[PDB]
RNA sequence: CGUUAGUUGCCAGCGGUUCGGCCGGGCACUCUAACGGGACUGCCCGCGAAAGCGGGAGGAAGGAGGGGACGACGUCUGGUCAGCAUGGCCCUUACGGCCUGGGCGACACACGUGCUACAAUGCCCACUACAAAGCGAUGCCACCCGGCAACGGGGAGCUAAUCGCAAAAAGGUGGGCCCAGUUCGGAUUGGGGUCUGCAACCCGACCCCAUGAAGCCGGAAUCGCUAGUAAUCGCGGAUCAGCCAUGCCGCGG
């Protein structure tokens, strides 16, 4: 069962299977199950190729998705980086952007601990 | 307890079996103050054990407990430098607490998915003489009689 | 660093507030402010008269301030001269059109704030502090006063090192809130610095 | 005709009205079990009637408000026992050894400044 | 858990309202 | 309908205040409903004991507003007669609503 | 604090947001209870003096 | 996630300055302490020295940067 | 437990019912808040010279019933002249004073204190049930309407035992997940938007879409609590336009 750009969720509930798609979360999954009139609880394996083709129809071109998404986000970064934007400097130096504190607990954004002497 | 004997708490009889040992076992199952959860766990496990085997779950609970009771353990005592593992008997009160605790901590090391499944199955195994609880008891009783050479340090 | 305030301790029983009225969320702030300005200006003008307590009551826009003084003569003045000047000065600050009452104090040596003030006065003129202290405890002790205690803080006699002085008499049981201990604080300012003066008096039981 | 007991446990009140009847119990306009039953300790509330074998003698109407349903249950135990004593005072000497007529004075200990929750102290290091 | 702000319990942990925790 | 809202920080001023009212209204009016007590509004304030920490030593004070209700039923004159201005208390405060 | 910093009294703040509490008795900047208009310290001193009507020693 | 919701805010100091500088042609470096303000499309092409607290930095304002605020290009801190 | 008191309480009791204490009405009960009573080793057995100890009845409660408030002579040259006061020494087109802007939020690292977790005694969804204590007059904001929502418009009531915050959460019934870095976990990041505020780049909170990191019970070591305690669950307030509150101070399950 391939829906988006090549994507094969299997053997699980369709609403949760769609999460395995890049541009789909729980919200967009429940929406595509909603407007396509498919019981969300069915196993992917039990899906009709008619229901499947309808799902591909809706999902493939309603929102920009896996490839175009990854690219558009990357180009969105290079956008604020190419300009002298501050946010761009934070993305350059691999630091938190949202206005967090860096004096401790920057571990997710930056280079898990690299210790020096004292 | 530096001043007094620190008298034992008197538990309330079980709402179902009118039995106190059951209430204590429920208490050891209960976590984060959820006694209703713990009780439903225990009793659903009583259905499991009473169906998969045609005997009264009461007698199996008592027997399973009874087979985990250790009669001897080991305690460190600081003697002339590094201390020693010193065997001695186990208070009946302490046999109680240890056997129930071991039963619960063993049941949760079981592969079974639901709680009452583990509880029932561990109760059955321990009542038949097998199961992890009876192995903690057999290992502790192996700690005594091994360091038996220090039976003069009784204290 | 122990021993919390005795008057603050006893506000419930065997002590009454120096301000007794009622107010809401919108009122209490500036009424308390007004009380503070009152006690301020009175402490300015009446220090020579020996004032101990100023009681501020309010029913509705009326002010029943009662001053407790050792020598009411200084308060009133000759034929009511000063009680005109400063009592009009009072209603100039607060537009309450506020009245005023004067009350004598029998045995100024029995009012803890007054005793503290007298001792601090002696300190600002540089008298021997242990004499001033034991003498004050006699003035208190020689009249009623089932207990009495006096504390003077550091820089005794202008000494380089701060010190703490002493000599209570009778029984001053701060720990029991039964028997109406009185407390008063005074401040002696001198060339060598600042000096705290604490006065405990013990009177009555139940 | 009718007998009454108040009962109280841990910030909760439950007025117990006993009358001779089938044995059916009403709470707050809900069946006894429609209020409880999902709660295992429920039956404990009725332990006063089993000590004197007063099961099928009395119907009861209860008014329970305050606290949580467990303390409510204990309040009901006490109320049933208080009415049960006013009915026949000779039940005192039967109900007393079980202590069903004793009030449980244990209440939530007050939160104290400096501590986290009234006993639990914030942890420290010394280094 | 109480950390997911788009679950009911994360909402009640922050004491806030949204799509995943309405009012009535 | 004659409502008398009694409010005060001192609970003895409120009682010494209300009792005189009832004794002035019972000589004239119907059976007054009663001095019905209303619950107490308690504002608490917690403050660190010293300046410049020693955070963990705070002491708190509480200011308690006490409330009382009167409700004279059918008074005409000899009630209001003794009620113009006869009260002693100071820290008490009274509102009237009709 | 400083006398100049009691310019809040003369606020005319030019923006409503620049108004701050400023305990009156001691000129405290930081911790100022709004119901008494005093700071925590001055509140403690005036409460122990007994110059705050209705304010008792909290105990329960 | 950035929000002014309506009436996109730009301080009046430089607004009446740049709009008048448009009528007379592109002008040289300008002085700005007000980075509070957003950027509007009629700033494109100018050169604005923004304050960081210490110095004035010259900023060439381009088409791609109309949505941001001044001082996004005039950072405050100096590290390494 | 009682006395006083009844616009919170009540088919306990009957009357009416748009079956909601709604009305009539009543204070009995629950409660609210003032005054009281009650526990004293007073009673019994035993030990003892005594004080007292053990046990027992009665009792709501016993040997300090439970929790507070309360911290002696002094110690540490303890903490703070940056809350206030203050001696002395300095500064006085300046150490003072106004403003705008930035900083107190910096990040290659280390420790402290906490939060949320690593899950099936769990997670999610629907439904439904039981608290105490507090705050509110331009504030609390029922309710209608728009909006997935934050929220906006409108607009009732409440100087508040009468109105509102308000939904308590765990729990209960029903259903989904099936041991997997997942329907665990919510970090990081893009994109869109509400609000307070003159103004959210440095530097706010909140909402919606998408992204879904580390983490699968923690080395040496180390902390808390002896009973409504630990553990766990939510609720409130202080300061404050707003908020970086997971803090603090309370509250009950
Ligand atoms: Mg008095
Ligand atoms: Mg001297
Ligand atoms: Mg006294
Ligand atoms: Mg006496
Ligand atoms: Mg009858
Ligand atoms: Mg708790
Ligand atoms: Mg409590
Ligand atoms: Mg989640
Ligand atoms: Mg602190
Ligand atoms: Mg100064
Ligand atoms: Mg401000
Ligand atoms: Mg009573
Ligand atoms: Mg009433
Ligand atoms: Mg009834
Ligand atoms: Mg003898
Ligand atoms: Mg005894
Ligand atoms: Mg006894
Ligand atoms: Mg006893
Ligand atoms: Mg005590
Ligand atoms: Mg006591
Ligand atoms: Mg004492
Ligand atoms: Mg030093
Ligand atoms: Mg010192
Ligand atoms: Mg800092
Ligand atoms: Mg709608
Ligand atoms: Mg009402
Ligand atoms: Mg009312
Ligand atoms: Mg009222
Ligand atoms: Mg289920
Ligand atoms: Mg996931
Ligand atoms: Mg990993
Ligand atoms: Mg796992
Ligand atoms: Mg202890
Ligand atoms: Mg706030
Ligand atoms: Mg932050
Ligand atoms: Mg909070
Ligand atoms: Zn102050």
């Amino acid at each position: 069962a391939r829906i988006a750009g090549v994507e094969i969720p299997r053997n699980k509930r369709v609403d949760v299977a769609l999460t395995y798609i890049y541009g789909i979360g729980k919200a967009r999954a429940k929406e595509a199950l909603e407007k396509t009139g498919i019981n969300p609880a069915t196993r992917v394996k039990d899906l009709t190729e008619a229901e499947v083709v309808r799902l591909r129809e809706y999902v493939e071109n309603t929102w920009k998705l896996e490839g175009e998404l990854r690219a558009e986000v990357a180009a969105n970064i290079k956008r604020l980086m190419d300009i002298g934007c501050y946010r761009g400097l934070r993305h350059r130096r691999g630091l938190p952007v949202r206005g967090q504190r860096t004096r401790t607990n920057a571990r997710t954004r930056k280079g898990p601990r690299k210790t020096v002497a004292g | 307890a530096r001043r007094r004997r620190a008298e034992v708490r008197q538990l309330q009889p079980d709402l179902v079996y009118g039995d106190v040992l059951v209430t204590a076992f429920i208490n050891k199952i209960m976590r984060d103050g959820k006694k209703n959860l713990a009780a439903r766990i225990f009793y659903d496990a009583c259905k499991i054990i009473q169906e998969k085997t045609g005997q009264e779950p009461l007698k199996v609970f008592k027997q399973a407990v009874e087979n985990v009771k250790p009669r001897m353990e080991v305690r460190s005592r600081r003697v002339g430098g590094a201390n020693y593992q010193v065997p001695m008997e186990v208070s009946p009160r302490r046999q109680q607490s240890l056997a129930l605790r071991w039963l619960v901590q063993a049941a949760n090391q079981r592969p079974e998915r639901r709680a009452a499944v583990r509880i029932a199955h561990e109760l059955m195994d321990a009542a038949e003489g097998k199961g992890g609880a009876v192995k903690k008891k057999e290992d502790v009783e192996r700690m005594a009689e091994a360091n038996r050479a220090y039976a003069h340090y009784r204290w | 660093g122990n021993k919390i305030h005795p008057i603050g301790f006893r506000l419930g029983i065997t002590r009454d507030w120096e301000s007794r009225w009622y107010a809401g969320k919108k009122q209490y702030r500036h009424l308390l402010l007004e009380d503070q300005r009152i006690r301020g200006l009175l402490e300015k003008e009446l220090y020579s008269a020996g004032l101990a307590r100023v009681d501020i009551e309010r029913a509705a826009d009326n002010v029943a301030v009662t001053v407790h003084v050792a020598k009411p003569g200084v308060v009133i003045g000759r034929g009511g001269e000063r009680i005109r000047v400063l009592r009009e000065e009072l209603a100039k600050l607060t537009g309450k059109n506020v009245a005023l009452n004067v009350q004598e104090v029998q045995n100024p040596n029995l009012s803890a704030p007054l005793v503290a003030q007298r001792v601090a006065e002696q300190i600002e003129r540089r008298f021997a502090v242990r004499r001033a202290i034991k003498q004050a405890v006699q003035r208190v002790m020689e009249s009623g006063a089932k207990g009495a205690k006096v504390i003077v803080s550091g820089r005794i006699g202008g000494a380089e090192q701060a010190r703490t002085e002493w000599a209570a008499q009778g029984r001053v049981p701060l720990h029991t809130l039964r028997a109406n201990i009185d407390y008063g604080f005074a401040l002696a300012r001198t060339t060598y610095g600042v000096l705290g003066v604490k006065a405990y008096i013990f009177l009555g039981e139940v | 005709e009718q007998y009454y007991g108040t009962g109280r446990r841990k910030e909760a009140v439950a007025r117990v009205f006993l009358r001779p009847g089938n044995g059916k119990v009403t709470v707050n306009g809900q069946d006894f079990n429609e209020y409880f039953q999902g709660l295992v300790r429920a039956v404990a509330a009725l332990e006063p009637l089993r000590a004197v074998d007063a099961l099928g003698h009395f119907d009861a109407y209860i008014t329970v408000r305050g606290g949580g349903k467990s303390g409510q249950i204990d309040a009901i135990k006490l109320g049933i026992a208080r009415a049960l004593v006013q009915y026949n005072p000779d039940y005192r000497a039967k109900l007393k050894p079980l202590g069903f007529l004793t009030r449980d004075a244990r209440v939530v200990e007050r939160k104290k400044y400096g501590k986290h929750k009234a006993r639990r102290a914030p942890q420290y290091s010394k280094r | 858990g109480k950390g997911d702000r788009r679950t009911r319990r994360g909402k009640i942990w922050r004491g806030t309202y949204g799509k995943y925790r309405p009012r009535k | 309908k004659i409502r008398i809202k009694l409010r005060g920080f001192d609970h003895k001023t409120l009682d010494a205040s209300a009792q005189k009212i009832v004794e002035a209204a019972r000589r004239s009016g119907a059976q007054v409903s009663g001095p019905i007590p209303l619950p107490t509004r308690v504002r608490r304030f917690t403050v660190i004991r010293g300046p410049f920490k020693h955070k963990d030593s705070r002491e708190h004070f509480e200011l308690r507003t006490h409330n009382r209700l009167v409700d004279i039923i059918n008074p005409n004159r000899k009630t209001i007669e003794q009620l113009m201005t006869l009260d002693l208390p100071t820290g008490v405060e009274i509102e009237i609503k009709t | 604090a400083r006398k100049a910093l009691i310019e809040k009294a003369k606020r005319t703040p030019k923006f409503k947001v620049r108004a701050y509490t400023r305990c009156v008795r001691c000129g405290r900047a930081r911790s100022v209870y709004r119901f008494f208009g005093l700071c925590r310290i001055c509140l403690r001193e005036l409460a122990h003096k007994g110059q705050l009507p209705g304010v008792r020693k909290a105990s329960w | 996630p950035r929000s002014l919701k309506k009436g996109v805010f730009v301080d009046d100091h430089l607004l009446e300055k740049v709009l008048e500088l448009n009528a007379k042609g592109e002008k040289r470096l300008i002085k700005t302490w007000s980075r509070r303000s957003t950027i509007v499309p009629e700033m494109v092409g100018h050169t604005i020295a923004v304050y960081n607290g210490k110095q004035h930095v010259p900023v060439y304002i381009t088409e791609n940067m109309v949505g941001h605020k001044l001082g996004e290009f005039a950072p405050t801190r100096t590290y390494r």
